[PDB]
């Protein structure tokens, strides 16, 4: 909207109230939009014997279809946008402007792979609040999209050549960060909830759990046409907004089909005092705030008058 | 509040012939409709679910059809073991409030058979107790419909008898029925003639069995 | 496949509670949902409620809401039905039933409302009457003769009847019991025999009533 | 140093509490910074740790600001220092897992010997005290031995392991056979 001449501004994408607002907004859209047949949430207020809260309600089958949302300044505030093409997300931004609203952000809820988002303008970008801390998520932003085509018949397809090319570019970025003498290894999820261990997303209103092992099984700096991931549509789901469980009715459509563009990844690295010269990276995700961060990293909200 | 209605209440079918049973719902239940078979003294048995899917172990002669609010169970050729009570079940609503039809009884159709009628006066051991039961037996008749009436001294009785009927006989396909009149010893010894009057399709005129008290 | 075995018959006063159980064996317990269905003598099937075993969540028929509880013990693969504030009209055979729902432990759940597997049923009698054994009276005896026994004034059901210690079965009719206005049950058992057999062949009705631990053998003679 | 003693094959719950009654991000690691388990939003994650298939939390408590590391079927090698990182704090706990077995089967004769061996993690020097049903007590470090069993030693023996001021109790059933004199 208007580029602030000769202004330097500090950003911190890891402490951004815009992310918190978007998180609460998306959580609300889901409550009012998706209705489970049964939902369970815990209640163990240190009283001893727990009391699970159980809600049972009409369970209509509805195709969910994420619509771009724009965030404009809240009353009394302004939105500053960083213009540095390859901004890491945390630090001084020299080329900053004021905008009326953010760009249109599709609120896609998923684990492991970020879908239908924004691409990096120059090279692949990796971001973390602390690269030294193995417990912190690493957000990967691709500069080229990879198609992933999924069907309710139980699989997803990805071009092996394209995926190979993107892995190479991600690994190059990772050793640029952790050591240019490092073998970069990709492995499957270590474990946890099903929504965490598989690439989890929604398509045609249904929850897909696709095994991503074939995507994360390679070593860098050390049949073959399409990668076909085995998929499962599930009815009993762990809630992402709060701790709890939701149950949905089985599918009613015989033709569930989605094609998405992979535009980023959520990764975690294996820590450890292993003085080996290799870093192990596994697909991660689960905190949807990281999904929103991947789009909001270039914005901050500042008090005006 | 979905009401399931079955028709007819009783169906009489000649062995080896086709039987068709009907079930209606008070509103649509899509295809969430199941059929069960039940024989006396036993648990129900699932035959059909999803309106037309045969359950495991169910012969091909059982067939289900329909959707929405109208359903049919067809048995292609009735075997001895198919004579039973049949129930339909709606399971479409959520939160679940599942409901059953009131059942269709499928009975063996045979030719008319008149009852043999016997009457029993109260035993001396029971009269020693202070009570008098008089028993009227209608043996081996068809169809199941029988009218029984008690008359004491020509006076028609009401409210002091109870009836019981057997299941259809596995061999000759007949029914039997008992009717038991109960009075105190004092009321019993206040009257003379005790008679059981039986009306049935197989009889040309009502049959009266009787005895003189003492 | 799962086999469902229920607990024994219950006899309760109105106002009491009852807890009946159902042991499920043979398959994976959490992959099944279980339903309770009752049938009053002479009546049809009535759905009481259903437990989604994996979720530990039960849903009940409206007319029962408040005084019925269905639970499941995963450790002993046992399903329970508790009915409170019992009424005489709660007298019924109570059936446990179940159906396979899919790989529930892997989050697959079809939420099937039909019932594939059934227990043998549990009789629950709710009455102010106290337990008592029957009085057995003879029904003393053309080409064929009828004779029998009157089995009167017992509670609760059931009673069993044989003839000549099971030696005589042809032509026997043992009627369903009726409930008398006294709250006690009564039934007749009859058998038709050749009339030339009276005076030579002896006829004895054997009556057993387990609830009162009573056993009666009654000879039925011409006179 | 917070110390927790464990028993081989048993289950242990290691506690971690945040300052407020809310579910926030936490993670349990071991002494070598190996990720054991933590959360990502409302989902559980497990690291590439040897505990993986036996480690869990209690998510019904996360909302209460409590993030326990529960470890089932303890192994001696599970012994380590565990760190819960939550709100930039680091709560440390040392876990020591012990096992106690009888060298030879429970079924023994009068006058025969009983030997108990304590399984212990490296770096630990525990004291042990065992007591038979008749009051016979024996003390040692790793191996405790009674040279002659009495008939009255038949039944449940109670063994206490003392380490770092803390102790755990073991119960071992021993059968000593009677005979006709
Ligand atoms: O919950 C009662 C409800 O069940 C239905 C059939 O699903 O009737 C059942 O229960 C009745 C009352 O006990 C019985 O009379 C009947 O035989 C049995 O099917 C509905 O009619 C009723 O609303
Ligand atoms: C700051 O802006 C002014 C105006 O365009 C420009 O002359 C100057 O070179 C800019 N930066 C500095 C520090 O000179
Ligand atoms: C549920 O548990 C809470 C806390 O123990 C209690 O306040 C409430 O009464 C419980 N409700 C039931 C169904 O007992
Ligand atoms: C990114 O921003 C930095 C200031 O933090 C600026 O110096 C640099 O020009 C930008 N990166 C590039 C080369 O686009
Ligand atoms: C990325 O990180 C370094 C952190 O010390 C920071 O100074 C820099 O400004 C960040 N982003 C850019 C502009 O490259
Ligand atoms: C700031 O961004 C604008 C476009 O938004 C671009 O034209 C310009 O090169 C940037 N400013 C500088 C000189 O870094
Ligand atoms: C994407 O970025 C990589 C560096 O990570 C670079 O090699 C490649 O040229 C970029 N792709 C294009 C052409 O946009
Ligand atoms: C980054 O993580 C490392 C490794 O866990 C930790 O030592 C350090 O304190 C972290 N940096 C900050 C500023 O929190
Ligand atoms: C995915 O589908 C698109 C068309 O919608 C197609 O162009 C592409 O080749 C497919 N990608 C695969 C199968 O990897
Ligand atoms: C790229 O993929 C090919 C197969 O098409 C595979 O053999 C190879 O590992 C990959 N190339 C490298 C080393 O980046
Ligand atoms: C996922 O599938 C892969 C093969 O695609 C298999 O090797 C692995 O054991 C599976 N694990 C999961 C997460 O179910
Ligand atoms: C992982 O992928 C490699 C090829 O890079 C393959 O040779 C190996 O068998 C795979 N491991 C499995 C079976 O998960
Ligand atoms: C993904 O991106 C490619 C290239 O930009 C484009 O051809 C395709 O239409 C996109 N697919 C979807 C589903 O957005
Ligand atoms: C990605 O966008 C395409 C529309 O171009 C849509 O078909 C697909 O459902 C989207 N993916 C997800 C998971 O929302
Ligand atoms: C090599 O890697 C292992 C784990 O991958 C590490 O523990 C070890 O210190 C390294 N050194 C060896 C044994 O080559």
């Amino acid at each position: 909207e208007v580029v602030l001449v000769n202004v330097t501004e500090n950003f911190n994408m890891w402490k951004n109230d815009m992310v918190e607002q978007m998180h609460e907004d998306i959580c609300s859209l889901w409550d009012q939009s998706l209705k489970p047949c049964v939902k369970l949430t815990p209640l163990c207020v240190g009283a001893g014997s727990c009391n699970t809260s159980v809600i049972t309600q009409a369970c209509p089958k509805v195709s969910f279809e994420p619509i771009p949302i724009h965030y404009c300044a809240p009353a009394g505030f302004a939105i500053l946008k960083c213009n540095n093409k390859t901004f890491n997300g945390t630090g001084p931004c020299t080329n900053v402007s004021t905008v009326q609203c953010t760009h249109g952000i599709r609120p896609v809820v998923s684990s492991q792979l970020l879908l239908n988002g924004s691409l990096a303008e120059e090279e692949v970008v990796i971001r973390s609040v602390n690269f030294t801390d193995n417990a912190k998520t690493i957000i990967v932003q691709l500069n080229t999209s990879v198609e992933i085509n999924c069907t309710g018949a139980g699989h997803c397809n990805i071009a092996r050549a394209k995926w190979n090319n993107t892995l190479k570019q991600i690994a190059s970025k990772l050793r640029e960060q952790f050591g240019n003498n490092k073998t970069i290894i990709f492995k499957q999820s270590s474990g946890g909830d099903p929504e965490i261990v598989t690439h989890w997303f929604n398509c045609g209103g249904e929850f897909f759990y696709c095994n991503s092992t074939q995507l994360f099984n390679s070593t860098w700096f050390n049949g073959s046409d399409t990668i076909t991931l085995p998929c499962r549509i599930k009815q009993i789901i762990n809630m992402w907004c709060k701790v709890g469980k939701a149950m949905y009715a089985p599918p009613i459509s015989g033709q569930i089909r989605c094609s998405s563009n992979i535009t980023g990844l959520l990764l975690t690295r294996d820590g450890g005092n292993s003085n080996n010269e290799s870093e192990i990276f596994r697909p991660g995700g689960g905190d949807m705030r990281d999904n929103w961060r991947s789009e909001l990293y270039k914005y901050k909200v500042v008090k005006i008058e | 509040d979905i009401v399931m209605t079955q028709s007819p209440a009783t169906l009489s079918v000649s062995p080896g012939e086709r039987a068709t049973l009907s079930c209606r719902a008070s509103e649509s239940v899509s295809s969430d409709l199941a059929w069960y078979q039940q024989k006396p003294g036993q648990a129900p048995r699932l035959l059909i679910y999803g309106a037309s899917t045969r359950a495991t172990g169910v012969p091909a002669r059982f067939s289900g059809s329909g959707s929405g609010a109208e359903f049919t169970l067809t048995i292609s050729s009735l075997q001895s073991e198919d004579f039973a009570v049949y129930y339909c079940q709606q399971y479409n609503n959520w939160p679940p409030r599942y409901t059953f039809g009131q059942g269709t009884r499928l009975e063996i159709k045979r030719t008319v058979a008149a009852p043999s009628v016997f009457i029993f006066p109260p035993s001396d051991e029971q009269l020693k107790s202070g009570t008098a039961s008089v028993v009227c037996l209608l043996n081996n008749f068809y169809p199941r419909e029988a009218k029984v009436q008690w008359k004491v001294d020509n006076a028609l009785q009401s409210g002091n008898s109870q009836e019981s009927v057997t299941e259809q006989d596995s061999k000759d396909s007949t029914y039997s029925l008992s009717s038991t009149l109960t009075l105190s010893k004092a009321d019993y010894e206040k009257h003379k003639v005790y008679a059981c009057e039986v009306t049935h399709q197989g009889l040309s005129s009502p049959v009266t069995k009787s005895f003189n008290r003492g | 496949e799962v086999q469902l075995v229920e607990s024994g018959a219950e006899v309760k006063k109105p106002g009491s509670s009852v807890k009946v159980s159902c042991k499920a064996s043979g398959d994976t317990f959490i992959r099944y949902s279980f339903t309770w269905v009752r049938q009053a003598p002479g009546q049809g099937l009535e759905w009481m409620g259903r437990i989604i075993t994996i979720l530990d969540v039960a849903h009940y028929a409206p007319h029962l809401q408040g005084r019925v509880t269905i639970t499941a013990d995963k450790s002993t693969s046992t399903v329970y039905l508790e009915l409170r504030n019992l009424r005489s009209d709660d007298t019924a055979v109570y059936f446990c039933a179940g159906v396979y729902e899919g790989e529930a432990d892997e989050g697959e759940y079809d939420n099937n409302g039909f019932l594939k597997h059934w227990g043998q049923g549990t009789l629950v009698t709710v009455s102010s009457a106290s337990t008592k054994g029957p009085s057995v009276f003879p029904l003393a005896p053309g080409g064929t003769a009828a004779l029998g026994c009157l089995v009167k004034d017992y509670f609760p059901e059931p009673v069993t009847v044989s003839w000549n210690s099971g030696a005589l079965t042809s032509g026997v009719h043992t009627f369903p019991a009726v409930l008398q206005s006294s709250g006690l049950y009564s039934l007749s058992s009859v058998v038709t025999v050749p009339s030339s057999s009276l005076g030579t062949q002896t006829y004895i009705c054997n009556v057993n009533h387990k609830p009162s631990n009573t056993k009666v053998d009654k000879k039925v003679e011409p006179k | 140093k917070k110390v927790v003693l464990g028993k081989k094959g048993d289950t242990v719950e290691l506690t971690c509490t945040a300052s407020q009654k809310k579910s926030i991000q936490f993670h349990w690691k071991n002494s070598n910074q190996i990720k054991i388990l933590g959360n990502q939003g409302s989902f559980l994650t497990k690291g590439p740790s040897k505990l993986n298939d036996r480690a869990d939390s209690r998510r019904s408590l996360w909302d209460q600001g409590n993030f326990p590391l529960i470890i089932k079927n303890l192994k001696i090698e599970d012994s380590d220092t565990y760190i819960c990182e939550v709100e930039d704090q680091k709560e440390e706990v040392q876990l020591l897992v012990f096992g106690l077995t009888a060298n030879s089967d429970t079924h023994l004769l009068q006058g025969q010997s009983l030997t108990l061996t304590l399984e212990s993690p490296p770096g630990s020097s525990p004291s042990v005290q065992c007591r038979s049903p008749r009051g016979k007590n024996i003390q040692g470090g790793k191996t405790l031995s009674v040279s002659q069993l009495e008939l009255q030693d038949s039944g449940t023996w109670t063994c206490t392991v003392l380490q770092n001021q803390k102790k755990v109790e073991f119960k071992i059933d021993i059968v000593v056979l009677a005979f006709q004199k």
